Formats: structure tokens, C-alpha cells, sequence
RNA sequence: AGGACCGAACCGACUAAUGUUGAAAAAUUAGCGGAUGACUUGUGGCUGGGGGUGAAAGGCCAAUCAAACCGGGAGAUAGCU
RNA sequence: AGCGUCGAGUCGGCCUGCGCGGAAGAU
RNA sequence: CACAGGUGGUCAGGUAGAGAAUACCAAGGCGCUUGAGAGAACUCGGGUGAAGGAACUAGGCAAAAUGGUGCCGUAACUUC
RNA sequence: AAUUCCUUGUCGGGUAAGUUCCGACCUGCACGAAUGGCGUAAUGAUGGCCAGGCUGUCUCCACCCGAGACUCAGUGAAAUU
RNA sequence: GAUGUCGGCUCAUCACAUCCUGGGGCUGAAGUAGGUCCCAAGGGUAUGGCUGUUCGCCAUUUAAAGUGGUACGCGAGCUGGGUUUAGAACGUCGUGAGACAGUUCGGUCCCUAUCUGCCGUGGGCGCUGGAGAACUGAGGGGGGCUGCUCCUAGUACGAGAGGACCGGAGUGGACGCAUCACUGGUGUUCGGGUUGUCAUGCCAAUGGCACUGCCCGGUAGCUAAAUGCGGAAGAGAUAAGUGCUGAAAGCAUCUAAGCACGAAACUUGCCCCGAGAUGAGUUCUCCCUGACCCUUUAAGGGUCCUGAAGGAACGUUGAAGACGACGACGUUGAUAGGCCGGGUGUGUAAGCGCAGCGAUGCGUUGAGCUAACCGGUACUAAUGAACCGUGAGGCUUAACC
């Protein structure tokens, strides 16, 4: 399994050493479970979580009811993670940060950034043609979307502008730097996708 | 760039399918003068949510 | 994107706004009401709302700050002898708006922007 | 952060002044050279009676950058200008007897401590 | 937010001595050759200031053997090991980036009474 | 003194971008040339179509030019569509 | 054929029916 | 066309300036007959840019740059 | 060579590398003496080539300010079929 | 009654007759390195000088700088150097007008996208009572490059010179994804310096205008040059190829029966989308338990009563966004603005005092001011309602109670 934090921000560790080690600093509060899934009546061995808090009055009766039946106070929304073979865990059950304490590699998984409409320059890397030299109106246009009568359409998957970010991404193999029962932090090195207070889910890596 | 066929009214009006106008949701009713009003606004004697405001 | 980014363009450039909120929140301290558009008067309230602020504290050095960011001896008085005392106890929220309607012109959301103690 | 075309000021008595890079060498669409790379030279202005002349095309080390170097806790060297050292063109050894100017401590290999040995200063 | 500041205190040298831009400072920078541990000085004009909680840094100039050398360091790096300020220097600004197109007499920055 | 020099008005039109169902059936913007002369400009006059006028580009002769425009021969003729 | 021995087939052409390889291309 | 065009003459303030250039003003005249929001791609017109500096390209096209007054000083060549 | 087809002739110069350029050679396909020959200071929005300065031309794009584009209200085209 | 033509730029896509990387047989293959043939299309596959060039030659790289198809791919995407209008000249031909599969200088590149297609993003209805969630994974997409160094080992091999396989570790290039902690760019919303001018009665102090007047710094955000991470291992089935056992054919024979191995190709493993997957799936939770009339009596049509869960609407909004959408928040409240404290940035405000003939200096004073930041704080605006959505949800058959 992982744990469900959010994103506080980025920071660095000095070491002994004098490396500066970049961190995002991970919230992993504690993740209750709220439903254990089994073979018999779901088909997968999974458990559904929740962490955070929420206004008593925003959760619906149909949420109310499901974090009520599990004896676990409301949180923020709820995520699955899929169980080995070895792991078996209870309706209930805390699970705190101290899960990773041994753990050295961490895959970290978000929403990127939101970045609108975006051209193909920024979206794909595509190459702007001229600043000048006659260049009419074309600078950071797409330039040929295609070949001619054959095939005389433009191939699926073909990159064009759009929509950019927002969207979910993992970044694998992120060395765990610090664990912290006591403030419940995973400090990992390097950066994670999200905006500041962002959810993240962190599993141990699977690479 | 511009058609070679002529489209249709069919396709006219599954194009305007889109372009009705949405009603008003509900209206207000203010609590000293008893006018209806658009919500958050106030009304047309200068009341809003029971003071005389205009 | 506009990322955690403040403040409205309102489709003019930085010399034209800073020289209509100032005209504008002349107006307001004058007048105590005035209506304008909407998004105009959720800006006025991030201009007016500092000066008020800086005339609960009557100095020399503030009233030339005043009319500084007013270019009017006679707002630059009326913050300071009234509007400053007035809102002497009260912390931010010098103003309100009520929105009114849409303006027959060009449908422009409308709003009073009022003193609250008006 | 050394490209072609870049003009490089010289820190040996090779009797190059000044040297233009013509490629930055170590792989396929290789755009940039830092401090401890080898770039392919040619020497564009020479002293009277050096060991080399205008015109001749040999290696370098660069040992200066302006874009500079980032340390381990994340503190930077920028220098004022682009140097380097003429190496000889198979050997890759430096042609001349001196070193001229502070170089940095990424030189520190087995490669460049001639280069090391010679200089002023490492930083 | 609290929570960094408080990760960040922690690593925070309490004994950064006070100094400003056009003071000349020495910093004494640890420096090692495998395991040999060394202190080397670098002296120049402090010409910038990043005053970010631990992620402060300043920028001293030196000109060192016929070359001007700028050093970027980042203040609680244990890397810095000592600051002493030398000489006080008496400008107007904050950054000092116009040094770099002046040396010898031009470069000279006039001492600060106090 | 000057078909002298630098440079506004004024007269031009070398380059680029824009515009190209234009703001405009030839322009706008930034630069560009001449600027006391073989200069430029107002008003009026004269030259008429195989004719004019042309520091000559077949240029120009009312948004028309290797033979203007209007009317007429005229429903030219069209082994072509 | 394997090899002195062991026990029934064994050898290579001819003709001919049907197959096999020779046989790589672009949405 | 209530059209960024074209159209001869006359008048000529202040400060700075060689000036009828140019900037800011006076007298005087006007805000250009759709507005309101938003703050994507892309297009247009601009500002700034690490390191490099013509590697761009048919071509340094475009941009960047130079830019004033006084004084010092100034080559080949020349019809002086 | 504003002329040379063969041709990027050959040799020299410049460049790391020069079908262009400059200087030569003469093998002038197919120069040549007022449909002028050769040279020439000055001049040129003239053609070619080189250098210094300079830079978003480019490596390789980033950000920002404005006008559109987008949404709302009013008005309301076009080529084509 | 028009299918724009060379070369470049931008963006590609396919073939394999493979340039590199991978696998392998033969060699006149000791090793290293070659030659030749077979398999293999996963990914990768130079920058410059000259020329309109494609090409070519040259310089210098690289693991390599593949060959082709795609209207000699791509001008309703850009360019316009070549070429083929009108000007002009040279050589040449012609008495000449003129002409050249000669040369030379100059010379307008239009289109607001209806349909298909493609990239994104919503609305509708469906999925059989309605609703809020979490999912399963049919299927689809992305990704797949590689150098060098060190160890193994100066070991095997070799007369020496040189110098490995196999296995392992490090560090790069190119490419991609994320991010802003750091280094920086930008930062016309912050602070300051300064020229000309106009104004605020004047001084002092300020504001307007001059590209943000010109500049110097710089917060947040965005961002690359910044710094984290990635390509995999592994598994399955194989290609060329190598075999085991093994007859047909007493022998032999990798094959006919049977069995093993074998590559970046293939199927997985990694990442992302994904139940309109109409084959519309699953799990958890929540909600609605009135009366009555009519008649061609049927999955029928009304009246009154009722109005749930939930949804929407409206409002304050966002690190979400063209608009829709998506997320937060609505007083039982930190959703935004303000306000308070801090930070950050700029760099010692004004006023007054002191020193000086004065410009100006010094003190008060690291002052004043300070955006998008951080921590807080109900001062202002997020309103009591109203609106949509109903009232136990077909038939058959089966199993069971
Ligand atoms: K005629
Ligand atoms: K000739
Ligand atoms: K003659
Ligand atoms: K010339
Ligand atoms: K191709
Ligand atoms: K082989
Ligand atoms: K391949
Ligand atoms: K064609
Ligand atoms: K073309
Ligand atoms: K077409
Ligand atoms: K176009
Ligand atoms: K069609
Ligand atoms: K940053
Ligand atoms: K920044
Ligand atoms: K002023
Ligand atoms: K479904
Ligand atoms: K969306
Ligand atoms: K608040
Ligand atoms: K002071
Ligand atoms: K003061
Ligand atoms: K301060
Ligand atoms: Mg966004
Ligand atoms: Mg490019
Ligand atoms: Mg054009
Ligand atoms: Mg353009
Ligand atoms: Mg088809
Ligand atoms: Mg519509
Ligand atoms: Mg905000
Ligand atoms: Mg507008
Ligand atoms: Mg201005
Ligand atoms: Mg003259
Ligand atoms: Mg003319
Ligand atoms: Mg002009
Ligand atoms: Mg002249
Ligand atoms: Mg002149
Ligand atoms: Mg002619
Ligand atoms: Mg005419
Ligand atoms: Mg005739
Ligand atoms: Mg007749
Ligand atoms: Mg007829
Ligand atoms: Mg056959
Ligand atoms: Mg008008
Ligand atoms: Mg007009
Ligand atoms: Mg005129
Ligand atoms: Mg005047
Ligand atoms: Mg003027
Ligand atoms: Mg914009
Ligand atoms: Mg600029
Ligand atoms: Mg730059
Ligand atoms: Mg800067
Ligand atoms: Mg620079
Ligand atoms: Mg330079
Ligand atoms: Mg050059
Ligand atoms: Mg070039
Ligand atoms: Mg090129
Ligand atoms: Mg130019
Ligand atoms: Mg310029
Ligand atoms: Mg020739
Ligand atoms: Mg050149
Ligand atoms: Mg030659
Ligand atoms: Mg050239
Ligand atoms: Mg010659
Ligand atoms: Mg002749
Ligand atoms: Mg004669
Ligand atoms: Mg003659
Ligand atoms: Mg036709
Ligand atoms: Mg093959
Ligand atoms: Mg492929
Ligand atoms: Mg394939
Ligand atoms: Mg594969
Ligand atoms: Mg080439
Ligand atoms: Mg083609
Ligand atoms: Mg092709
Ligand atoms: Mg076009
Ligand atoms: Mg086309
Ligand atoms: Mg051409
Ligand atoms: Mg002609
Ligand atoms: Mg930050
Ligand atoms: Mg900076
Ligand atoms: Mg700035
Ligand atoms: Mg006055
Ligand atoms: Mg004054
Ligand atoms: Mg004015
Ligand atoms: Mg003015
Ligand atoms: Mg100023
Ligand atoms: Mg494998
Ligand atoms: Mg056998
Ligand atoms: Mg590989
Ligand atoms: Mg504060
Ligand atoms: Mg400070
Ligand atoms: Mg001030
Ligand atoms: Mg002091
Ligand atoms: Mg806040
Ligand atoms: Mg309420």
C-alpha cells in the first residue's frame, strides 16, 4: 500500500556533509481505513481510505453513512490501494507515516499544475520557424499537420494545442530523506507534481 | 475557405440546439417590502434583505 | 495563466486604471455612494480601504501620502477630519457593495459601493 | 556554458590569446561545454613565438566560465570571463609550462593535474 | 507554511553575524580532498544580499590573480564555516551589480563611519 | 560661390512589417532620398487618337492604353464553346 | 547400411500427378 | 461611406532647444458614435533577458547599435 | 570578365573548412577601341566580398505591457452552394 | 470553365533492400579489429564553410550521421534564393523586330474553415426507482536511444605489439515528465535615482506627461540555462541460430512424435486515459412506505396531498479555467476583500534639528514605503427562502425461504 499527504511545500536539508538536499516536504497525517475490499465480495483484495477532516455539514447522508459504518470520522475524500499477498489490515485501523520508516524509494503521484490552452511550442517542444527573414504571420504556428491527397487526413494522436496540465502524473524512485512520526512528515528529495496543498498519494517505489 | 454544399435547415437548428435561453432559477422575495427581486441584488424600491439601502 | 496573480486589467493600461480609481475613490469619499460596475467596484474597495486606514493616523507625512494617491486637498480633509475618525474602532470593511442590476447601455453587472456607516 | 562561435581568452603561455571554439566534443547534438570539458578549438590571435600559431586547430580544457559552476550546497563560482588551456591534439595534455588565473576544483581528476599543480589557485 | 518554518529554524545558524552590501567580508569555506578537511579564505566585497531564512545566500567579489571572481554563498550551508566582516563599506544600494564594470580606482568603495 | 554639406516644412518612394471580403481599387507604421534647384507649388492656357506628350518605362493621355472614350456601320465575322 | 558378421530387400536414373524453396515496399 | 488617403493661402504664445525639429504647456479644441467582462492558444504592436554572439539566412532581412557641442587628432588615394 | 561553354579552370590570398570575393595566369567556347577601349578622385536608398561594434537573426526560447482572439448585451456582412 | 512548379523552414508518417544499438552463421576469425551473409524496424540516426541549390567537395563531430515511399510528403502552414512576365546589359545569333535548355542586376505569394480529419472541451439522452461515492479493466495511448570511465584484468589470447568475452559499478550526451527548494530571467501592480516640462498659490513636498520618459534594484507568479526523476530489471511466447532424444532410412539426422535454449522486434511488466465496454460491469452508503377518481383496462390519464436523499441555481471564489467544466466556501462561516502581526523588497521618507556662503552632508533612522507572500482576524460581501428531483420502483422464469 502507500498513504495518502499533502503537498506543504519544498524546503532543503543541509547534511553533515555540506549537501543540499532539495525537499518536498509530504503531510502524511493519519489514514484511516474505511473499507477493506476482498476477493468474495469485490473480486480484488484492496483498502479504501480517507485522511483530513471535514465540515460536518458538507458531508452528504450517502458519505455520512459509509464513514459511519466503518466507526471513522469524515475526511477529505477517499483512495484505494491495492493489497499483496502478505498484507491484511481492518475496517478502522490507523496507518501513520512510520509505514515508510524503512522504506528508501518512494513513487509520488498528483495533479500537475494547470497550465489552460496550451500552443504546441509549450505543449510539444515544437520549434518556432523565423522571427523575421518574411515570415507572414507563422511564428508559433504548428507549420504541416500532414502529407497530401495520400493519405489526405491528419493521424490520430497527431500533436496539436490544447489542454496542458491539470492532469494526474507520477514521478518514480524519489529517495525518502526523513520520516517524522511526531509531525507527520515524509520529506522526500526533489519535486513532486501539484500546487502547494495539493493531494498526493506516496507508495514505496515499485521500480 | 468556405462550403461546397449548401448545409441544411436540419443542421441549422441542431447547431441552435444549443442556443436556448435559460429562465430565471427562482426569484427572492425581500423581507420588509415583500418585492421580488433577483437574488444578491437589491430590489427595485432600494431594499435589500429588509433595509431601505437607496 | 494568471497564477496567484491580483488585480483586474479592466482592457486598459496601468496609467489609465491608477488615474480611475484615484478620480473614483475621490468620488466615493465624496459622494459615500457611487454605482459602477461590479468587478470596478470590487477593485475600488483594494484602493479606498488604504486610505482610509492611513487617515485614522493624522500626520503631516500621511496627509502628504494622501495626496500623494488622491491629488485632492479636499478628500485629503474629509479622510482625515471625518472618515478616519468615523471608522476609528473599525478593522478594514470601510465599504460595501449591493449589487443592482445590469445597465441598460450594455449590460454591465452593476453595483452601489457605499461607506458602511453611511 | 561554451558553444561554436564562442571566443575564449587563453590561460596557459601556449601563446594563444584568443581561441574560438569550433565544436563541443563528448556526444551527438552536444550544445554546451562547462569547466572540465574539451572543446575543439582554433586560434584565432597568437603571440609572435609561442608554441602554436593562428590558424591551428587543436583541443582545450575550459577552466573559467561566466555561467560559473554550482557547488553541492548550492552556492555558485561565476568568473568574468571564458578561459581555457590548449591541450595537444591527440595527447590532450597542455601544451604550455604556466597557468594563469584561479581554475575550480572539478579540474581535480586524474586528466588536469597538471593543470591543478601549475595554477594560482583552485577554488 | 508553520510547518517549514519550522523544519527550517532548526537547520538556521543562530551566530550569522551582522553585515551588509560593500563590506568587505572573509569567508572560510571547508574544502576537502577526500578526507583531508580544510578551511580556505575568501576575501572580497560582499555585493548582494538574499535574505531568505535558511535559504539566504550573498554574493562576494573578489579580483583573484588578474580575474574577478564572484562566490554565491548560501549563509546556513555548513560549507561556510566562519564570516568576519573586514572592512565596512558605505554605499547607497542594496546590489551592487555595477561593480563589475569597474577596477582598481573606479571599484573602490568608501568606508563606513560609524 | 555652389544642379555644395547636415536637417524640418515641402517634394519624393530605397527596405521591412502590417493590411490583402483593407481604414485605403496602392495605404499605414518604423526606418529611407532630395530639400537654392535639371527644385517645388496655386490659378488659367495649349497639344487629340496612328494623334498627342515622353531626361524613353511602350510610359502617360480622367481608377481605361502595342492605339482613349462615346455613339454609329452592327445582329461585323465566329469551320469554335 | 552398420560391419570377419547380420538376414531381405537394397541402389540410381527415366517418365509423370500434386505439393516445397527460390519470394523484399511503403496509411 | 460621418472612409486612417488627397487639398492652395494666412496667423505663429510659454519653458527647454540651433530650430517652424522635439518634449511638456497657454489661448483654444478634443477623448476619435458599440460598450461591458475575462486575462487561454494564436496573430498584431511593444518592453526586458542567463551563457553564447551571425552559429540565423539566398542575404545580418529584421532588430540591436551609433547618435550632441567644444577641443585634440585623423591614412591610402586625389581631378588638390 | 555584367562577356569563359567546358568550369567550382589553375595558382596565390583570406577561412577550421570559401562553387562567392580579391590578386594573378591566358587555354578570349564567344573582349577590343566613340552601337567606344583601358584607367579614374568624388558621388550612389546601385551589385559582390570581408572585418570591428552590435544584438532574440540564431543556439532556444522565457516573462511581461498593450490591441484582437474568448464571454455577455446591441447591431449585423461575405465569398460559396 | 487552373491539380501552384525547384530548394529551404515547420511538422511529419510508413517501408525495410538496416546506418547505429540487439541476436547469429561462415571467415584466408589468435586477441583487438575487420570481411561476408542471415535475423531484427524497439528506439536512435551531426553541426558548420562554399553554392538557390538537392547534391557534392571541404572542416570538425558522432554509437550512427541509413536507403526509399508519402502529388520527387507538407505554399487554403511559412519562405521565395532557383526558375518562366513586363525594366536593363554583356557574349552570341539575326539586315531587323527580336532571340538563347547562355550569363548578369531588379522585380506584388490572396482566402474570417461549411464538411471530412485532427487536438482539446462541454451540453443531451442512455445504461430500467432516484441519489452520493469508491472501483474493476474490455480497450486505447505514452515510453523503449546511447557514449565514456573503472572493476573483473594487463587476466584469457599472443612471439611480442597489443588485448577481450561473460559479469558488475560509476558518470555523461541526446530525449521526456514534473517542479520552483536552490542558481537565474521576467516582474508597465513594490522601492529608489534622475533629465525636460506642466501643475498642485509659493517654499518645501508631491503628482501628470515624455516608449514604464530614461534608468537601477526587485516580491509573488510564470519560467530554463535551474534540479529532481525516467528509459529498466523481471516474465511469457519467439526470429535467425544452437541443441537433446529420435526414427522414417539397421547407420546418420535439431524433427517427422517428443523435449530444451535463443534478440532492443511480439505479449506483459512501468506510466496515463478508460464502463457510450449500448457487451453501458462491480462494491459501499443514502433516500422516498398518502388518499382518490376516471375510462377504448393498461408498463393507461388526472385531481388533491406530499417534495426525500440529492441536485441545481445564486453568491464569495481558486495554485481550475477561452466559455462550459473542475475544486474550495456561504454566518453552525476564514471563500474573497479589508484589517492586524510577520516576512520580503527597496535602501536611511517627511518634518524638525544640527554643520556649511552654498550645492549638499549628518542626526532623529536600517528610516519610510512595501503587489500577487506567510500567520491570523468576522470588519465588508457570501440571505431566510425559492427552484429541480418524488411518494417503495416491469414482466417472465429459476432457486430458495
Ligand atoms: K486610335
Ligand atoms: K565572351
Ligand atoms: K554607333
Ligand atoms: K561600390
Ligand atoms: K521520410
Ligand atoms: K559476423
Ligand atoms: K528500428
Ligand atoms: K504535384
Ligand atoms: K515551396
Ligand atoms: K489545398
Ligand atoms: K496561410
Ligand atoms: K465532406
Ligand atoms: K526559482
Ligand atoms: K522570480
Ligand atoms: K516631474
Ligand atoms: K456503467
Ligand atoms: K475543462
Ligand atoms: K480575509
Ligand atoms: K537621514
Ligand atoms: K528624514
Ligand atoms: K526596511
Ligand atoms: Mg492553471
Ligand atoms: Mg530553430
Ligand atoms: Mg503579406
Ligand atoms: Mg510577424
Ligand atoms: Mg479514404
Ligand atoms: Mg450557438
Ligand atoms: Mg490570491
Ligand atoms: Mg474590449
Ligand atoms: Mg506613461
Ligand atoms: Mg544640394
Ligand atoms: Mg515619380
Ligand atoms: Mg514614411
Ligand atoms: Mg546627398
Ligand atoms: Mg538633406
Ligand atoms: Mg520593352
Ligand atoms: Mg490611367
Ligand atoms: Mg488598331
Ligand atoms: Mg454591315
Ligand atoms: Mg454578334
Ligand atoms: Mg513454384
Ligand atoms: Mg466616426
Ligand atoms: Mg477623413
Ligand atoms: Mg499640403
Ligand atoms: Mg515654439
Ligand atoms: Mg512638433
Ligand atoms: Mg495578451
Ligand atoms: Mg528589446
Ligand atoms: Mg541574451
Ligand atoms: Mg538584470
Ligand atoms: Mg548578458
Ligand atoms: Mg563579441
Ligand atoms: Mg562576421
Ligand atoms: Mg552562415
Ligand atoms: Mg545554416
Ligand atoms: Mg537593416
Ligand atoms: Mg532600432
Ligand atoms: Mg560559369
Ligand atoms: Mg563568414
Ligand atoms: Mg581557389
Ligand atoms: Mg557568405
Ligand atoms: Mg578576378
Ligand atoms: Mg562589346
Ligand atoms: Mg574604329
Ligand atoms: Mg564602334
Ligand atoms: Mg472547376
Ligand atoms: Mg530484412
Ligand atoms: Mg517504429
Ligand atoms: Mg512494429
Ligand atoms: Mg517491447
Ligand atoms: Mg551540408
Ligand atoms: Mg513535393
Ligand atoms: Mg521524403
Ligand atoms: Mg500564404
Ligand atoms: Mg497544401
Ligand atoms: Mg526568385
Ligand atoms: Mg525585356
Ligand atoms: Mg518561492
Ligand atoms: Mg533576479
Ligand atoms: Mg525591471
Ligand atoms: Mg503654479
Ligand atoms: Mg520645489
Ligand atoms: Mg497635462
Ligand atoms: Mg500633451
Ligand atoms: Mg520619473
Ligand atoms: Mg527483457
Ligand atoms: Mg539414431
Ligand atoms: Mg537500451
Ligand atoms: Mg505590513
Ligand atoms: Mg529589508
Ligand atoms: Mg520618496
Ligand atoms: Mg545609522
Ligand atoms: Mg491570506
Ligand atoms: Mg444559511
Amino acid at each position: 500500500i502507500g498513504l495518502v499527504g499533502k503537498k506543504v511545500g519544498m524546503t532543503r536539508i543541509f547534511t553533515e556533509d555540506g549537501v543540499s538536499i532539495p525537499v518536498t516536504v509530504i503531510e502524511v497525517e493519519a489514514n484511516r481505513v474505511t473499507q477493506v475490499k476482498d476477493l468474495a465480495n469485490d473480486g480484488y483484495r484492496a483498502i479504501q481510505v480517507t485522511t483530513g477532516a471535514k465540515k460536518a455539514n458538507r458531508v452528504t447522508k450517502p458519505e455520512a453513512g459509509h464513514f459511519a459504518k466503518a466507526g471513522v470520522e469524515a475526511g477529505r475524500g477517499l483512495w484505494e490501494f491495492r493489497l499483496a499477498e502478505g498484507e491484511e489490515f481492518t475496517v478502522g485501523q490507523s496507518i501513520s507515516v512510520e509505514l515508510f520508516a524503512d522504506v528508501k524509494k518512494v513513487d509520488v503521484t498528483g495533479t500537475s499544475k494547470g497550465k489552460g490552452f496550451a500552443g504546441t511550442v509549450k505543449r510539444w517542444n515544437f520549434r518556432t520557424q523565423d522571427a523575421t527573414h518574411g515570415n507572414s504571420l507563422s511564428h508559433r504556428v504548428p507549420g504541416s499537420i500532414g502529407q497530401n491527397q495520400t493519405p489526405g487526413k491528419v493521424f490520430k494522436g497527431k500533436k496539436m494545442a490544447g489542454q496542458m496540465g491539470n492532469e494526474r502524473v507520477t514521478v518514480q524512485s524519489l529517495d525518502v530523506v526523513r520520516v517524522d512520526a511526531e509531525r507527520n512528515l515524509l520529506l522526500v528529495k526533489g519535486a513532486v507534481p501539484g500546487a502547494t496543498g495539493s493531494d498526493l498519494i506516496v507508495k514505496p517505489a515499485v521500480k | 475557405a468556405v462550403q461546397q454544399n449548401k448545409p441544411t435547415r436540419s443542421k441549422r437548428g441542431m447547431r441552435r440546439s444549443h442556443d436556448a435561453l435559460t429562465a430565471v432559477t427562482s426569484l427572492s422575495v425581500d423581507k420588509t417590502s415583500g418585492e421580488k427581486h433577483l437574488r444578491h441584488h437589491i430590489t427595485a424600491d432600494g431594499y435589500y434583505r429588509g433595509r431601505k439601502v437607496i | 495563466m494568471r497564477h496567484r496573480k491580483s488585480g483586474r486589467q479592466l482592457n486598459r493600461n496601468s496609467s489609465h486604471r491608477q488615474a480611475m480609481f484615484r478620480n473614483m475613490a475621490g468620488s466615493l469619499v465624496r459622494h459615500e455612494i457611487i454605482k459602477t460596475t461590479l468587478p470596478k467596484a470590487k477593485e475600488l474597495r483594494r484602493v479606498v480601504e488604504p486610505l482610509i486606514t492611513l487617515a485614522k493616523t493624522d500626520s503631516v507625512a500621511n496627509r502628504r501620502l494622501a495626496f500623494a494617491r488622491t491629488r485632492d486637498n479636499e478628500i485629503v480633509a474629509k479622510l482625515f477630519n471625518e472618515l478616519g475618525p468615523r471608522f476609528a474602532s473599525r478593522a478594514g470593511g470601510y465599504t460595501r457593495i449591493l449589487k443592482c442590476g445590469f445597465r441598460a447601455g450594455d449590460n454591465a453587472p452593476m453595483a452601489y459601493i457605499e461607506l458602511v456607516d453611511r | 556554458m561554451i558553444q561554436e562561435q564562442t571566443m575564449l581568452n587563453v590561460a596557459d603561455n601556449s601563446g594563444a590569446r584568443r581561441v574560438m571554439c569550433i565544436k563541443v566534443l563528448g556526444g551527438s547534438h552536444r550544445r554546451y561545454a562547462g569547466v572540465g570539458d574539451i572543446i575543439k578549438i582554433t586560434i584565432k590571435e597568437a603571440i609572435p613565438r609561442g608554441k602554436v600559431k593562428k590558424g591551428d586547430v587543436l583541443k582545450a580544457v575550459v577552466v573559467r566560465t561566466k555561467k560559473g559552476v554550482r557547488r553541492p550546497d548550492g552556492s555558485v563560482i561565476r568568473f568574468d570571463g571564458n578561459a581555457c588551456v590548449l591541450l595537444n591534439n591527440n595527447s590532450e595534455q597542455p601544451i604550455g609550462t604556466r597557468i594563469f588565473g584561479p581554475v575550480t576544483r572539478e579540474l581535480r581528476s586524474e586528466k588536469f593535474m597538471k593543470i591543478i599543480s601549475l595554477a594560482p589557485e583552485v577554488l | 507554511s508553520n510547518i517549514i518554518k519550522q523544519l527550517e529554524q532548526e537547520q538556521m545558524k543562530q551566530d550569522v553575524p551582522s553585515f551588509r552590501p560593500g563590506d568587505t567580508v572573509e569567508v572560510k569555506v571547508w574544502v576537502v580532498e577526500g578526507s583531508k578537511k580544510r578551511l580556505q579564505a575568501f576575501e572580497g566585497v560582499v555585493i548582494a544580499i538574499r535574505n531568505r531564512g535558511l535559504h539566504s545566500a550573498f554574493t562576494v567579489r573578489k579580483i583573484s590573480n588578474g580575474e574577478g571572481v564572484e562566490r554565491v554563498f548560501q549563509t546556513h550551508s555548513p560549507v561556510v564555516d566562519s564570516i568576519s566582516v573586514k572592512r565596512r563599506g558605505a554605499v547607497r544600494k542594496a546590489k551592487l551589480y555595477y561593480l563589475r564594470e569597474r577596477t582598481g580606482k573606479a571599484a573602490r568603495i568608501k568606508e563606513r563611519l560609524n
